[PDB]
């Protein structure tokens, strides 16, 4: 699910950055860290909306290291994957345990045990493909995947789904 | 009380050996006994009757009332009353059979590391360079009955049917 | 019966040796024994 | 399973570790680039047998070294098959 949320973040300026232009530096560090990074709580952070209106609040100096800390409240778009969710993806890597589905920034894996009986692995194809009674699953092939489960780690996310059920499989 | 006796015999066949079954049948033959009556009735000793009594006490199979015969000849009389309680036995058997079925109803491990991993750990352990699940610290390969439990469950199914017949 | 086995010398010997080493008479007493001060002949 | 820690200089990397350890500074340093590797370096039958054995060697006034060699010896024999007896007097002697 692609959502938008108001997010808070704390930032640390090395003292040498305290020149009047510093606010720009703030927006710089904000974009650099936040965009493209992942956070277990809010999912993959995608892009920061409302670049110009970013609230600086009031910068506090902490004890030793003399480095200025801030709290930035900003609005941004992030992707949070969910359990029991149906998504579409394109295969990238193929394993005997299953093929790894690429959904957005996230790589979803499907277990062979989560796959129908008719669907079979083929190592005699280049690259290795899954040839069912009808559909043939290959890298560039598109497959509709319902996500069975998700593992959320601070700074990363990984997960599983199954095309076993109805209205699923190759797109 | 024929159905209850049949359920008790089935429990004796399932739980323990034949000597305990015979002791239960002997208690079934005679209405009430006090603490010495099995010893007169049986060729086993009292100390060994005691290990068997402790085994019965471990379960809910039967019940004990502890009574004194009051008349003041010497120390009076320690009479124990062993009477089977059907509700406790029914509850314990149901809990055991259901728990057994749950156990029958109930993966990654590295050979050198002897660690253990799960499906969520599978998403973490996947590497793009090779195709495999790699261990965390040692980066070792990862490796990893029900039908037989189902056949033994066929024995459990006759007992469940007998319990249903006893209920109705 | 053999006299050497009946009498155990280290009882007494190691007992005294121990006591004077630790200086504890028992504690029921302590510090009775002290290493001599050779700082100066007066001391 | 692994768990063995080795100290290696990421800047040198040339050899395995060749280092010196400084106890006073309580730190350990590669002898080459002079980099500090680590910091804050911190500073029933048997008992009965050895009891009576102890008594015997004691009455014999044998120095503790002898006593302890015999103790060690006896532990090795202990309960083994081939001994198959001797009532505990023969073994102690
Ligand atoms: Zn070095």
């Amino acid at each position: 699910m692609f959502f938008i949320k108001d997010l808070s973040l704390n930032i640390t300026l090395h003292p040498s950055f305290f020149g009047p232009r510093m606010k720009q530096y703030l927006k710089t560090k904000l974009l650099e860290e936040v965009e493209g990074s992942c956070t277990g709580k809010f999912g993959y952070i995608l892009c920061v909306l409302d670049y110009d209106n970013i609230d600086i609040q009031r910068g506090r100096i902490l004890p030793t290291d003399g480095s200025a800390e801030f709290n930035v409240k900003y609005r941004a778009v992030v992707f949070k994957p969910f359990k029991g969710e149906v998504v579409d993806g394109t295969v990238v890597s193929c394993s005997q345990h299953g093929f790894e589905v690429q959904v957005g920034p996230m790589k979803v894996f499907v277990t062979k045990h989560l796959m129908p009986q008719d669907l079979t692995f083929n190592a005699g194809s280049n690259p290795p493909s899954y040839q069912s009674s009808e559909d043939v699953i290959t890298i560039k092939s598109r497959i509709r995947v319902k996500i069975e489960g998700c593992i959320s780690q601070v700074s990363s996310i990984h997960a599983i789904g199954s095309i076993k059920e109805d209205y699923l499989g190759a797109i | 009380d024929d159905i209850v006796k049949n359920l008790l015999k089935f429990v004796v066949r399932g739980f323990y050996g034949g000597s305990f079954v015979l002791v239960l049948d002997a208690i079934l033959f005679h209405s009430v006994l006090a603490e010495d009556d099995l010893k007169q009735l049986l060729s086993i000793n009292k100390t060994e009757l005691g290990p068997l009594i402790a085994r019965l006490r471990s379960d809910r199979l039967i019940s004990i009332h502890k009574q004194r015969e009051y008349p003041p000849n010497s120390k009076s009389v320690e009479r124990v009353y062993y009477y089977v309680k059907y509700p406790h036995a029914i509850d314990a058997i149901k809990w055991k059979v259901h728990q057994v079925v749950q156990r029958l109803k109930d993966g990654y491990m590295c050979p050198i590391c002897l660690t253990k991993y799960t499906q969520l750990e599978a998403v973490q352990l996947l590497n793009f360079d090779r195709t495999e699940f790699l261990c965390s610290l040692c980066d070792e390969p990862l490796v990893e009955k029900q039908d037989k439990l189902n056949r033994l469950m066929d024995q459990i199914q006759p007992i469940i049917d007998s319990l249903k017949k006893i209920d109705d | 019966f053999n006299m050497k086995l009946a009498i155990n010398a280290k009882t007494i010997t190691s007992g005294l040796k121990y006591a004077l080493a630790t200086g504890n008479w028992g504690s029921s007493r302590a510090g009775v024994s002290q290493v001599l001060n050779r700082y100066t002949y007066s001391s | 399973p692994n768990l063995n820690i080795v100290l290696t200089c990421p800047e040198c990397k040339v050899y395995p570790p060749k280092i010196v350890e400084r106890f006073s500074e309580g730190d350990v340093v590669c002898a080459l680039c002079g980099l500090v590797l680590s910091d804050k370096l911190v500073d029933n039958e048997v008992q009965a047998a050895f009891a009576k054995i102890t008594m015997l060697c004691d009455a014999a006034e044998l120095p503790k070294i002898v006593k302890d060699c015999a103790k060690e010896a006896y532990k090795l024999c202990h309960d083994e098959k081939t001994l198959k007896g001797k009532s505990m007097e023969s073994i102690m002697a």
